[PDB]
């Protein structure tokens, strides 16, 4: 079930490739 | 109330959503219309954030269980549009 925590989840991924 | 939390909420959401799709795609070129759709999401988190919850009971619960998720998603979101 995807909620706000798995987006934010997104971004820190996008974050770790910056 | 809870009414109105829901309704930024899903909007926030799906907003979201479509800004990380494009940002996440590894093509370059598109980081501008993410640009533009992280800002439409940014604007319905912090509304849907700003609601006034009143009182207890289930509904009033889930509705700031909502805020809170969205909360963390605003700070994460403004800080990646930072970057764009
Ligand atoms: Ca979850
Ligand atoms: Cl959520």
């Amino acid at each position: 079930d995807i909620d706000f925590d798995d987006l934010s989840r997104r971004f820190e991924e996008l974050k770790k490739k910056t | 109330e809870a009414e109105r939390v829901r309704v930024f909420h899903k909007q926030a959401f799906e907003y979201i959503s479509i800004a990380l799709r494009i940002d996440e795609d590894e093509k370059a070129g598109q980081k501008e219309q993410a640009v533009e759709w992280y800002k439409k999401g940014i604007e319905e988190l912090e509304k849907g954030i700003a609601v006034i919850v009143t009182g207890q009971g289930e509904q009033c619960e889930r509705a700031r269980r909502l805020q809170a998720k969205m909360m963390t998603n605003l700070v994460m979101a403004k800080d990646r549009l930072q970057l764009l």
